[PDB]
């Protein structure tokens, strides 16, 4: 192909992120950033990255009988720790802020005098 | 002789050639035609034992099937350091009230 | 409809603690005056 | 059983072609046909024995061969627009004793005068309406693929990374944009009907996929646009609820509650440190 | 009848064939022999158990039988069908358990404060 | 052999026939070709008689010189093209041209309407949709030249045991509306044209709600922070009553 | 050697390949030629305005001018989701909000402490 | 109701209604 044989298998029911290596062999080996991270025989042809909410990154290779492949770089950014700024958010923030500093201030006033 | 289970869009169905004899587990729902049984959604975990009867030169035999799901809806992921952290902060807070009382309870 | 571990019964309980506190302070404030 | 290769094929005027037929059930004699609108099946050549080949009914322009007792290829000497048809292959044991044939899956050919007429499709997906949801509580999606030539596509539906076969209906034959002309393009459509409470999830993924067969990597291209080759064209949509309370917003509520209760917890620890230190100073001053 | 027993703890699923008390037990999954041949170090077999370590949901999920050694496999008449989601360090709660932990925590704290209150007035 | 479609109601008896005047043949067969596929052998006979295969049965008349076929309990899983065939003891099986056959379903409860589907925002078309009919209805093509109409088809949804009829129309030009679209065809009286006054039920949307593991964990961490605020606030009351009470 | 650099700001994704020092850069997305003459190519970047998740996601590659894309060095894969007026929460952005809020309300209480001391 | 805004607004009212009470419970006592 041009020694490009790592592909991403996406959009499952659970948020699993899977890689499939294209080699007509058994006992496929996996790597990451140059060092070994895995080892996998037949009846399981797909390495697993976990959920897409943890948004993985990095560089991955696979080799069978012949030499290593060219890499693939994954980059997910699926933000999920995000708050939008509405009227409701800023209004609730300001309201809780004012009433907290007010109650604490009344207390300090009665302590000092 | 298998009994085939088929998963349509969000449901589980039990498909045979004659009527399905319930044994124990989820009751289900008969569809408009007989010989099919609807067990509901997959995430609510249907479980049971069912029993059918044969035709189609498996004729004059009988089998049984058991269904079991664990779609993990009320589960929580947690590490074996986090529980130590949570219990430690709770114990420190209850001892902080425990010191907090009798500084007031002498006066 | 699967709520799993997101029932509103937990949040309403934890407000119930505060509710008990308000009841007791109304009771003592009446039983003084 | 009987197999053949390629499935679809495009070739220009004056360009030869060789198409195969293989067989493994140890029969000996084979044939070739072509099927047309309004004419039926008509024979081209056959070969009752390995080495001896005969003629048929319309053999004008088709060469054959026979090397082994399993292969029986077919060759075209050149191209004409009268060659556009569908070609099948047959198989029997020996010479009128047991009259069972076995056909293959087929092969389509179109023949053009010029390669500057070949185009890939364009796919678009149309989401269901709310009058149908509030009236019958079911939902239908429509996928259109328009403007392609030649007519060598295949359509499919993939809900959450797996194919479906239930609740789907595609047109049998593609329609033409103007049925008055000679070199005219095509169009084609499909449906997916689904219950209402399955569409209303914002976690479900729907897509339509079209496989096109065109040119290859051997052909001159003097035209400005991209060279139309074999590709997949597709179109996606998330499911979505319009009114009501989903699990898109529950995350919003829970995030804002965590950040505010952390802020309040910080302020209260400051005040506790303050009055603890003040009671330490009065405790020093009691003595 | 006599059901199977399926026990899932972490990412390890343990089946239990109940039918035969005095025999050797073989297993099969989607008409392929599993276990008992020293391939699949993750897959172990015991007297009437089957260990499945590092369970996969998409692969390895379907029909499972058990038949004695010395019989045909296609003469069985009771099968299992499982699907399960697994992940490491993942416990399965209830709803009533959380309420028991919350109410018990409040009661322990109230007990400590009453005790230290009256012990403080006796000093 | 007779060409042309023959439209049959569901659950009936189908009659086909081929003539071969005049020769003396022995081997008789039938082939069934679906759309965009290759043929497939169904029934094989060379004597006078009846060789059933279930619901399939043919009859051969040797001196009357015609063959036939009968199908009982006909389904919508039988719409195809049927080719009758015969030959000598030599080669070259000689074929007929086949007869297109259509079977229409049982359509228990109609409710015809013409809907407007939400646009794409990537192509500039609009589509209308005229659904379940009662199967007596004919759909004719457009009179215009920029309004494309398909023919009618049947789909089968086995998760609810239901079936239906459909037809789709689309166009580029403006002044295209879903009340003018299927004007060229005859129509059932009392169809249903919707109003733009929308209606969105809310207790129907709540039957499709999910839960991750992350939502479970985030909700529990909120329940922790509330108990921490109550304990620290109780400490603050006790200390400030110590300093204010003396 | 040196991977790609993805930089997201608002409804805008901008991504740089600093792999080849000097040439003309040709981009390609899902085997379709992109960049040049919404979507705009700079001399060394590639900017993608008003991003949509379902539309722009998949295999991106930059390769020198006149070469083949089956020889570049390696492909990217991005699957992103952008927002307009959203803010993402680290374990450090939470920390700066809490520490700034404490250090603001740790002075006002001393102002009320001194004003309330020198009243009575 | 599923929407937890009603539970949180239920918390603040029952939270700011405790201070006023206590404050007015010591003005008389
Ligand atoms: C110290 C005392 C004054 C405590 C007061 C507590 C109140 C004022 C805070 C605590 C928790 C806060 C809510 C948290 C959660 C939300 C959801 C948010 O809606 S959103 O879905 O558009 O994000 C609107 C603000 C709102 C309602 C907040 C209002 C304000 C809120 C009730
Ligand atoms: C984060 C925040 C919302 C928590 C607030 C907890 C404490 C710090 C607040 C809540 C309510 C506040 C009291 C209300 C009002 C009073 C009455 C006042 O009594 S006075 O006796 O001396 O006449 C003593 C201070 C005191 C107890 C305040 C101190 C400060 C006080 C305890």
């Amino acid at each position: 192909k041009g020694n490009h044989l790592v592909k991403v298998y996406d959009y499952q029911e659970d948020g699993s992120v899977l890689l499939t290596c294209d080699a007509e062999a058994k006992n496929i080996t996996w790597f990451k950033d140059g060092k070994m991270i895995g080892f996998l025989t037949e009846d399981k042809k797909k390495w697993n990255l976990g959920s897409n909410a943890k948004d993985p990154r990095g560089m991955y290779q696979c080799k069978g009988s012949q030499n290593k492949s060219k890499p693939l770089q994954v980059y997910y950014r699926m933000c999920q720790n995000c708050i939008e700024l509405n009227a409701a958010t800023i209004s609730g923030f300001l309201f809780a802020e004012i009433v907290s500093i007010f109650v604490l201030a009344v207390g300090v006033y009665f302590i000092a005098g | 002789f298998k009994i085939p289970i088929e998963e349509l869009e969000d449901r589980v169905f039990v498909n045979c050639n004659t009527s399905i004899t319930w044994v124990e587990g989820t009751v289900g729902t008969l569809l408009s035609d007989i010989t099919r049984l609807d067990l509901g959604k997959r995430i609510l975990d249907p479980r049971g034992i069912y029993r059918c009867n044969g035709t189609d030169i498996y004729k004059d035999k009988e089998s049984t099937v058991q269904v079991h799901y664990r779609m993990c809806q009320s589960c929580v992921e947690l590490d074996p350091a986090t529980v130590a952290g949570i219990i430690v902060t709770d114990v420190i807070a209850t001892l902080l009230l425990a010191l907090g009382v009798f500084c007031f309870a002498g006066h | 409809q699967s709520f799993g571990l997101l029932d509103p019964k937990l949040c309403y309980l934890l407000d119930g603690i505060l509710f008990i506190y308000g009841v007791i302070l109304t009771a003592l404030f009446l039983r003084v005056k | 059983g009987v197999t053949q290769t390629p499935k679809f094929q495009v070739l220009k005027t004056g360009q030869s072609m060789t198409l195969q037929c293989a067989q493994d059930m140890n029969h000996e004699y084979m044939s070739w046909y072509r099927q047309d609108p309004g004419m039926g099946l008509r024979l081209i050549h056959y070969s009752v024995g390995a080495g001896i080949t005969d003629q048929g009914e319309v053999p004008n322009g088709y060469n054959v061969s026979r090397s082994t007792t399993e292969d029986f290829p077919l060759r075209l000497l050149s191209a004409a627009p009268s060659q556009t048809s569908v070609y099948f292959c047959a198989s029997r044991r020996r010479q009128g004793a047991s009259g069972e044939q076995y056909f293959g899956p087929g092969t389509r050919l179109t023949v053009t005068e010029d390669l500057k007429n070949v185009f890939p499709p364009e796919v678009a997906v149309f989401e269901p309406s709310e009058a149908e949801i509030s009236h019958t509580q079911k939902a239908t999606l429509v996928c259109l693929a328009t403007g392609f030539y030649p007519d060598h596509v295949e359509l499919s539906w993939w809900v959450n990374g797996k194919e479906v076969h239930s609740g789907v209906s595609t047109d049998p034959q593609p329609l033409k944009e103007q049925p008055a002309l000679n070199d005219s393009r095509y169009c084609l459509s499909s449906r997916l009907r689904v219950s209402a409470t399955f569409w209303q999830n914002p976690r479900n993924h729907f897509r339509c996929q079209v496989q096109f067969y065109g040119l290859s990597e051997n052909d001159e291209w003097t035209q400005d646009r991209a060279k139309p080759v074999t590709q997949i064209v597709s179109a996606e949509a998330w499911g979505r609820a319009d009114c009501g309370f989903t699990s898109e917003s529950y995350q919003q509520g829970v995030l804002s509650a965590t950040i505010l209760y952390e802020i309040l917890l910080g302020k209260a620890t400051l005040y506790a440190v303050l009055v603890s230190a003040l009671v330490l100073m009065a405790m020093v001053k009691r003595k | 009848q006599t059901p199977y027993k399926v026990s899932i703890s972490g990412t390890t699923v343990i089946l239990t064939c109940p039918q035969y008390p005095g025999s050797e037990i073989l297993w099969q999954h989607n008409d392929k022999n599993i276990g008992g041949d020293e391939d699949d170090k993750n897959i172990g077999s015991d007297e009437d158990h089957l260990s499945l370590k590092e369970f996969s949901e998409l692969e390895q999920s379907g029909y499972y039988v058990c038949y004695p050694r010395g019989s045909k496999p296609e003469d069985a008449n009771f099968y299992l069908y499982l699907r399960a989601r697994v992940c490491e360090n993942c416990m399965e709660m209830d709803v009533m358990s959380v309420a028991t932990i919350v109410i018990v925590d409040i009661c322990i704290t109230g007990g400590l404060l009453l005790l230290v209150y009256y012990w403080s007035k006796n000093r | 052999q007779d060409p042309g479609p023959l439209s049959v109601p569901e659950g009936a008896i189908v009659s086909l026939n081929c003539t071969y005047s005049n020769s003396a043949f022995q081997y008789f067969m039938w082939y069934r070709q679906y759309s965009r596929k290759g043929p497939e052998l169904l029934m094989y006979t060379y004597s006078s008689g009846n060789k059933e295969d279930g619901r399939f049965t043919a009859q051969v008349d040797k001196s009357s010189k015609y063959i036939s076929l009968f199908i009982r309990d006909s389904q919508p899983s039988d719409s195809a093209t049927y080719l009758c065939a015969m030959s000598k003891g030599y080669s070259t099986l000689t074929f007929g041209k086949g007869t297109m056959l259509l079977v229409s379903p049982d359509i228990q409860n109609p409710d015809p309407a013409v809907y407007q589907l939400r646009d794409s925002k990537s192509s500039d078309k609009s589509v209308c949709l005229f659904t379940d009919f009662d199967s007596q209805t004919n759909v004719s093509q457009s009179k215009d030249s920029d309004v494309y109409i398909t023919d009618k088809t049947v789909l089968d949804m086995r998760s609810m045991d239901f079936k239906s009829n459909s037809a789709v129309a689309w166009s580029n030009k403006s002044d295209f509306a879903c009340a003018n679209a299927f004007n060229n065809s005859i129509i059932p009286e009392d169809t249903f044209f919707p109003s733009p006054e929308s209606s969105c039920d809310v207790k129907l949307v709540e039957k499709s709600f999910e839960t991750d593991t992350n939502l479970n964990f985030q909700n529990l961490s909120v329940i922790g922070f509330r108990i921490l605020l109550l304990k620290v606030a109780g400490f603050n009351l006790l200390m400030t009553l110590r300093l204010w009470s003396s």
